[PDB]
């Protein structure tokens, strides 16, 4: 019974947003952790076959110099929000001559998280993870298709979300350091992945006031995995 | 210990037969609670229970 | 015909100190040869730590002042903190260039403290270029002020002159002397002299009368 | 005008028309393609030609610039507009930045276009997958495929169309680094990979190459028969 | 249930269902309580969080130099009517060079949220506004609805199990008029402590309190300037 | 107002004065004319001030988004082409813009010159402004491809010195920059009143 | 089935069900009546207070469209405020254009054609509001018009809109329009607004009265309900 | 009004346009009419029965001229007829403004057919229920064309539409012939309209127009009563 694409539920909320939330569950996982020194971040590329080249897949694109990102679910929906969020950061810098804070980026995206309709089609099917360091310190953020944007100290998403959060509050405290958290993510990743953890499956991303930038290169990760 | 005013105003379109089920569900939980005594907040608990609908919650709706 | 510009006058002065900034302006609003009023201050409080002055054509000073004081509160509503003094300069550059092909006739001067407790006076032009300067002076008496502040603050064309930095008391008798001795020969510099001091502790205002003609 | 959302979320999380319209990819002609270290080779198969009629108008490997080759599956009708729009896009890039079009840029163009062609109101999504192979500036060869989702995705070799699991399962037995140490091993590698593809009678196999500085060369049915000759003679040597 | 489809279709009983379902989206939000004196207006909200590690999602957002609103329900539409709220404030602040009274602001919310409740293919706004400010005649506490029917009350509450807040407020509405701020606020969030189950706090990290006054600009306090208000309350009874 | 740009064996040298008038009156002596666009590009100012500041700033926008998309720093000829496409649409409204674009590229050193009329030409040497014709004269006598670093500094400072001497519209500081492969670097800022003691004898 | 959903479809017996559903949507709202005298128009709306709900003077269903024209709305409320803004704007157009004050006839046409204009498409729904229009001018006299959700506009001496509708228009034929002064007609309204809607359904209520005519000199305003307080002084003495 | 704009005319599983078939049934429910081309001009005959004696036949006319040499009748429903009547009225005059020349009927039926076929596909309309007969005398050879709700156009010698068009079709298969005169077409036209009429045919029932090669002239009930006198 294909009814109004913009119609409320008997509970009730937006039917199509509630259907959009279930589209995050079949996407690949990711792990964010807020550190007092910076923000580390993790994802899994989910290599489908040895046909494919592994390093062309992007799950982390870096929005500004100082604001990282992590996408999920349908990637081709995410690319549009990436490219326009960059334009909103640059417009902030060229009206203002200062760095756009990490908070106002996600207002500037989540104000159009809901634009579907017929006049004035479908909501987006992505669950983003924004990191970065503004003057308020290293912030770690999270937005949904509903636009309900909230700060999260150590957020998981995707298929692994339940076990990764559930296992992740046990191993987190207030005074985490960076290299503790970096090897504290890959334990969870090698628990939650189906392929063997190696140099081609995952990618880390860190952003700090004093370790920058410090982006994401290979052969760092070789030293990172072999510390297990 | 019942005001009877709070449970009254919170009822909108709720059937009278469902009001009997309110004291049922509030009496069914009294088993696992271990005490047959009930409180005024247990009424509105079983009142909002049966209606509106059940059991889900609002997410993804912003 | 209907020529949509008219010159009002007024003279804005700004001096950037070590931890302070003094913005001062005369109050005589006059069109042609008449006097419309003898009290019309130009120095405008934007934030706690940034005070703008606006001279030239008067209706564009009012319009520009109201647009700026709108977009300040839009920034406060968006980003949970006030605009820095460096951001107001860039935003005012974009606003003053937004009407480039039917331009404002307004000379702007922004004074106020930066992030580090220092005097940051920015100046402008009606087309919208800007720069950071230690001291500027716009309006109808720029050529009656600028070489004097060069002789007192800038230390140009002087030999065997030791360098003391500008103190808080010295700048006040500077502003009073330049508006008296500038007001003697000028016609558009008038009776009441508004003086705004921007410190780390707020906004202080002081008004001293002058000759009444 | 035409205000109606065609493509909406299903309650189990899927888009239909994206993740259903890949069936039109599944029921089209097949096309494979590998990249050599020096010369690339791609080719369409299952041509199902009338074998008494014309053949240059059913040519479904084309160019955008000489730097970039095409290959696709699915229904060709919707692919034509994607090709022409891609060409109009890759010419204004020459009008801008004076290097020729990098292949990753044009794959982001077809992928982004096809994404917003799913996203908008009243528009049936495209039912094509496509390949975009070209040895770029600074002589480096690479390839990408498309998706009706719009997810460009860099492979080392191809299988799209009918039985992509068959040929894509076959090329794991290809990927020994001996193949391809020679360019004739790359071309006969593609045709020998199309042996497991449909009928492979030397008629429906249309292959094309690009030798990293040359314009793309549609090979006549002259050395395809000789590569079937050394392939069948090699299978005579296999026992 | 074929007439539960769209906002256009009337019922055969006379109740347009999309409005009722949007009221259900109002009730699913958390509790918040706004109540006025003759000299001040106080609105107090209760945050909830997604998990332990995620910070609590805020409710009270600053709007003008005297107008402040709470929220319950959806968030993106709250940013939508928030941006329209700012823009209609500084329009008349730009033109008339005076601040707007509240009682002519809310007609722009009713005439703003009206048209998406009538024409086809437009949902209503899941919205929970508790507007508070000064005009020259004192404080005002309004509330909205997705049906766009605004009520001048002396105290209301909307959100999950907020009826218990009302049945607290009716036996103190004769005493909610004269008193000044320090007991007015705790008279506020006693209704919040009745919106909760009686076995968990009433913590400091969740409650947010907003006040608007004459010599007091509209201010939001957050857990730490709140910590001087939560001290000295009575224990919950047995 | 005199800028000059010339490329040699080691990158590109840009030099300019600082005086910017308004009629016969001088507004200020310290206008920093050579506008920094990126850590690897340098643009200058000529004629109008707000036009060069605004349109070079808007050039920096599209350059930064271009780097954020293609993961590559933009070439110099691309920046000049985008700047000319932005300037050209306003032909007939009265923009006065005489900028130059300088930077290092994959093809090595680079230099282009963009007029408000729509000129776009590469070259070895340039000089833009009122005192520019005073700068070509001394600039073309000591120039070749093979110069040392201090030699090119002394030439590119001497030419600005003759420009601020003979012309009246040029004066103030001598802001001298240096473009290399690894991103540009400021050299010095010598005041003319100090330079007259140096080159006067 | 299928004949009640859209507004633009006739039913096989020959009427439009969305309009008929719009008529009985106003049937659930409370009673608000009106009547004119020989030199004025008296309104009265009974309003509902259960326990606490609102401050006195919230969401007043008496409006004020022009200097001399007012509303008395009943039904759903939000669309009634929309009609208040539109009729406000129409009086602004006539006032701006033709120089003199709007007669009640043109205002009834220009509003009623909009209320009709939302019953011809499935773009919108038909309105669910019905309202009174009272006015007085010395070259015009007192007119009282009545607009239903269907779009029919015509003229009463007296009307009633609400739940208790027939019982609240039963007694108006006892009164005499022609002779009475409106200063009597105020308490002559408040006696049966106090009589109708008996208090077993809702425990408490509250009364509004708005009064335009010759005594107010053309301006429409609410009477000061405290001043002369004639309502309950008669109404507590009207039970026996 | 909304931009709904979807064509409710779609294809069948067999491949048949359904609304065009049903519109042709609505043509078959219409009044009968016949028109015959014969060797100097074209005679159009229609059949107009007022449903009562109360009615006026002087008001509504069925033979409606388009130029001073072009006539046009129908077989279908009048309220859908008059719209494309007026559309042809405006449509001939742009040809008379651009080219300054009396428009050929061949060009008329091309353009009206383009309007109607273009109207069968547009946003949310039913097609017209009208089948036209268009006559005229251009360049020396008088023409007779027929359009239909499918937007098609035919070039008939002497056809008939409406009720019993297979009866009048077979009647005009034999009795219509090689070549006649202008008065001789009127006889067989009134006869084939007298195939399926009631028990009496007067000046108020039929209404017959002609095209001379010198110009159009709609006929009067004087001669319409004189010719049918003389039963056919």
């Amino acid at each position: 019974y294909d009814r109004g694409v913009n119609t409320f539920s008997p509970e009730g909320r937006l039917f199509q947003v509630e259907y959009a939330i279930e589209a995050i569950k079949l996407g690949s996982t990711a792990i964010g952790i807020q550190t007092s020194e910076g923000v580390c971040l993790a994802v899994e590329k989910r290599i489908t076959s040895p046909l494919m080249e592994p390093s062309s897949i992007e799950k982390i694109v870096e929005i500004d110099a100082h604001i990282g990102c992590a996408m999920s679910g349908l990637i081709a929906d995410a690319k549009t929000l990436i490219d326009k969020a960059r334009v909103e950061t640059q417009n902030h810098w060229f009206t203002y001559n200062e760095t756009m804070t990490v908070e106002s980026v996600t207002q500037a995206v989540s104000n159009l998280a809901l634009q579907f309709g017929e006049e004035d089609s479908r909501p987006f099917g992505v669950a983003l993870l924004f990191g970065g360091v503004d003057e308020k310190g290293p912030q770690l953020f999270h937005m949904d298709p509903s636009g309900t944007f909230v700060q999260c100290d150590a957020r998981a998403i995707g298929s692994a979300s339940e076990g990764a959060q559930s296992s992740l509050q046990e191993v987190y405290h207030k005074s985490m350091t960076l290299k503790e958290a970096i090897k504290s993510s890959l334990i969870i990743l090698k628990q939650v992945m189906e392929e063997k953890l190696n140099a081609t499956n995952i990618e880390l991303a860190t952003v700090q006031p004093g370790q920058n930038f410090h982006m994401f290169t290979k052969e760092e990760l070789e030293e990172v995995i072999k510390d297990i | 210990d019942v005001n009877y005013e709070e449970l009254a105003r919170c009822t909108d379109d709720f059937n009278g037969a469902q009001c009997k089920a309110v004291c049922v569900e509030a009496g069914m939980i009294a088993l696992r609670r271990g005490a047959t005594e009930l409180t005024h907040e247990d009424y509105m608990e079983g009142i909002l229970e049966v209606q509106a609908k059940k059991k889900a919650n609002l997410q993804y709706y912003a | 015909r209907f020529s949509p510009y008219v010159f009002n006058g007024g003279t804005i002065l700004a001096i950037a100190g070590e931890d302070f900034a003094i913005v001062a302006s005369d109050t005589r609003l006059s069109e042609g040869f008449s006097i419309h009023t003898r009290d019309s201050p130009k120095c405008y409080k934007l934030t706690d730590k940034t005070v703008i002055g606006c001279s030239g054509f008067h209706g564009d000073c009012l319009t520009l002042t109201k647009i700026i004081e709108a977009r300040l509160k839009m920034y406060k509503h968006s980003n949970n903190k006030a605009m820095t003094t460096g951001a107001i300069a860039a935003m005012l550059s974009t606003i003053l260039y937004s009407r480039r092909f039917f331009p404002y006739y307004v000379y702007n001067i922004i004074g106020g403290l930066d992030e580090e407790g220092k005097g940051a006076v920015y100046s402008f032009d009606p087309v919208g270029s800007y720069q950071r300067d230690s001291f500027k002076a716009g309006g109808s008496a720029s050529a009656m002020l600028q070489p004097l502040l060069d002789n007192q603050v800038g230390f140009k064309n002087m030999q065997n002159v030791e360098h003391v930095p500008l103190s808080l008391d010295r700048a006040m008798r500077l502003v009073k002397d330049v508006f008296i001795s500038a007001a003697e020969r000028d016609v558009y510099t008038g009776d009441a002299l508004r003086i705004c001091i921007v410190t780390k502790e707020g906004i202080r205002e002081e008004t001293v009368s002058l000759r009444k003609d | 005008s035409y205000d109606r959302a065609i493509t909406v979320f299903s309650p189990d999380g899927h888009l239909f028309q994206v993740e259903y319209a890949q069936e039109a990819v599944k029921k089209g002609s097949t096309a494979v393609g590998v990249r050599g270290r020096d010369i690339v080779v791609l080719g369409v198969e299952k041509k199902s030609v009338a074998k008494l009629q014309d053949e240059r108008t059913v040519r479904k490997i084309c160019a955008l610039d000489d730097n970039v080759c095409m290959a696709f599956a699915g229904l060709t009708a919707d692919a034509r507009i994607v090709i022409n729009r891609a060409r109009v896009e890759c010419q204004s890039h020459r009008l801008t930045v004076e290097d020729p079009v990098t292949v990753e840029y044009i794959t982001r163009y077809i992928a982004s276009l096809k994404q917003r062609y799913t996203q908008s109101n009243g528009r049936r999504p495209f039912g094509i997958s496509a390949l975009i192979v070209g040895f770029d500036f600074d002589g480096t060869p690479r390839l990408y495929q498309t998706d009706p989702s719009g997810t460009y995705h860099a492979w080392k070799a191809n299988a799209i169309g009918r039985g992509a699991k068959s040929v894509r399962e076959f090329l794991e037995k290809n990927y020994t680094d001996e193949a391809i140490e020679t360019d004739d091993l790359t071309i006969k590698l593609v045709i020998k990979a199309l042996l497991e593809v449909v009928q492979s009678g030397g008629k429906n196999i249309e292959l094309a190459v690009m030798r990293r500085d040359q314009s793309l060369k549609i090979l006549n049915p002259e050395e395809i028969e000789k590569y079937v000759a050394e392939i069948e003679k090699e299978k005579e040597e296999n026992e | 249930n074929q007439y539960d489809n769209d906002v256009t279709v009337w019922s055969p009983q006379g109740r347009i269902h999309q409005i009722e379902y949007a009221m259900e989206a109002v009730k699913q939000g958390s509790a918040t309580v706004g109540l006025k004196s003759k000299t001040h207006a106080v609105l107090v909200a209760l945050k909830r969080a997604q998990s332990e590690l995620a910070a609590h999602q805020k409710k009270i957002l600053h709007v003008d130099n005297h107008i402040g609103i709470s929220i319950a329900g959806l968030t993106a539409d709250a940013r939508l009517l928030c941006n329209f709220m700012r823009q209609e404030c500084l329009d008349s602040r730009f033109v008339f060079d005076r601040p707007l009274p509240v009682s002519r602001l809310v007609s722009l919310i009713g005439s703003k949220t009206q048209i998406p409740t009538q024409r086809y293919g437009r949902r209503p706004y899941g919205v929970g506004l508790l507007i508070a400010g000064y005009d020259d005649m004192g404080p005002h506490i309004f509330q909205t609805c997705p049906s766009a029917n605004y009520f001048d009350c002396r105290a209301m509450s909307i959100g999950a199990r907020s009826q218990s807040a009302r049945t607290y407020l009716e036996r103190h509405m004769s005493e909610f008029m004269e008193c000044n701020l320090n007991e007015l606020v705790k008279h506020g969030l006693r209704a919040l402590r009745e919106t909760l189950p009686a076995e968990q706090d009433l913590t400091t990290k969740n409650v947010s309190i907003g006040i608007v006054g004459k010599d007091l600009e509209f201010t939001i306090y957050d857990d730490d300037d709140v910590s001087p208000f939560l001290e000295g309350l009575e224990e919950r009874p047995q | 107002t005199t800028t000059l740009a010339f490329k040699f064996r080691h990158g590109v040298i840009v030099a300019a004065d600082s005086r910017a008038t308004a009629g016969a009156y001088i507004a200020s002596q310290t206008v920093k004319k050579v506008i920094e666009i990126n850590p690897y590009l340098l643009g200058t100012m000529a004629g109008g001030a707000a036009d060069c500041s605004f349109w070079e700033r808007l050039l920096a926008r599209q350059c930064r988004i271009y780097e954020l998309r293609n993961k590559e720093r933009i070439s110099v000829a691309a920046a000049s082409k985008l700047l000319a496409n932005m300037v050209y649409q306003y032909k007939g409204m009265g923009l006065s813009m005489g900028t130059m674009i300088c930077g290092w590229d994959k093809r090595g050193p680079g230099l282009y010159y963009v007029d408000s009329e729509g000129n776009r030409i590469s070259g070895a040497t340039f000089s833009v402004g009122s005192g520019s014709v005073y700068a070509y004269g001394v600039m073309d006598r000591g120039y070749s491809y093979d110069l040392e670093v201090e030699q090119a500094y002394d030439l590119a400072r001497r030419a600005i010195y003759q420009a601020t001497y003979r012309d009246a519209y040029s004066g103030g500081a001598v802001n001298l920059y240096h473009v290399r492969e690894d991103g540009w670097i400021r050299v010095s800022s010598d005041n003319v009143a100090d330079l007259h003691e140096k080159y006067s004898g | 089935t299928g004949y009640d959903l859209s507004a633009s479809t006739f039913s096989p017996d020959g009427r439009v069900f969305q309009v008929e559903y719009a008529m009985k949507a106003v049937e659930n709202s409370s009673t608000a009546i009106g009547i004119r005298c020989k030199d004025g128009v008296v309104f009265g709306v009974e309003k509902l207070v259960l326990s606490k709900l609102y401050e006195e003077g919230s969401n007043k269903r008496l409006f004020n469209v022009d200097r001399h024209v007012g509303m008395a709305v009943a039904g759903l409320l939000a669309d009634a405020r929309s009609l208040a803004d539109i009729a406000r704007e129409e009086a602004s157009n006539f006032r701006s254009n033709f120089g003199y004050n709007i007669p009640l006839k043109h205002l009834a046409d220009r509003v009623a054609m909009y209320v009709h204009a939302y019953t011809l498409y499935s773009a919108v729904r038909p309105f669910g509001c019905s309202f009174m229009l009272g006015s007085y001018s010395v070259n015009d006299g007192a007119q009282l018009y009545m607009i239903d959700p269907s779009g029919v506009s015509y003229g009463y001496w007296g009307c009633a809109i609400g739940k208790a509708r027939q019982a609240a228009k039963t007694e108006i034929e006892k009164l005499q329009m022609k002779e009475m002064t409106c200063r009597d007609i105020v308490k002559e309204v408040a006696k049966i607004i106090y009589i109708v809607h008996d208090e077993v359904k809702d425990k408490a209520f509250e009364l509004e009265l708005s009064w335009v005519g010759e005594l107010t000199n053309g301006r429409h305003e609410i009477v000061p309900k405290d001043i002369r307080e004639e309502a309950e002084k008669y109404a507590k003495e009207s039970l026996k | 009004e909304r931009g709904y704009s979807f064509s409710l005319t779609t294809f069948s599983p067999s491949g048949k346009l359904v609304q065009i078939e049903y519109a042709l049934a609505a043509v078959a429910g219409g009044a009968p009419s016949v028109g015959i081309k014969a060797a100097n001009g074209v005679v159009l005959a229609t059949e107009k029965k007022q449903k009562s004696i109360l009615y006026d036949e002087r008001s509504v006319h069925k033979v409606e001229p388009i130029t001073k040499h072009i006539g046009l009748v129908y077989s279908g429903m009048g309220p859908d007829y008059r719209v494309l009547v007026h559309r042809a009225r405006k449509l001939a005059q742009q040809y008379y403004l651009v080219y300054q020349e009396p428009i050929p009927t061949a060009q008329l039926v091309q353009r009206v057919a383009s309007v109607m076929q273009e109207y069968t596909q547009s946003g949310g309309v039913r097609p017209f229920g009208v089948s036209l007969l268009i006559c005229g005398w251009n360049e020396g050879r008088p023409y007779l064309f027929q359009s239909d709700p499918s937007g098609a156009y035919f070039a008939w010698k002497a056809t008939a539409m409406g009720k019993n068009y297979v009866n009048g079709k077979t009647f005009l298969e034999k009795r219509y012939n090689e070549d006649l005169e202008l008065e001789d077409a009127i006889h067989t036209a009134i006869l084939t309209l007298k195939e399926s009429f009631e028990g009496q045919m007067t000046e108020d029932n039929i209404e017959v127009g002609i095209c001379n090669e010198a110009g159009f002239r709609r006929l009067t009930p004087t001669e319409v009563k004189d010719y049918l006198a003389a039963i056919a």
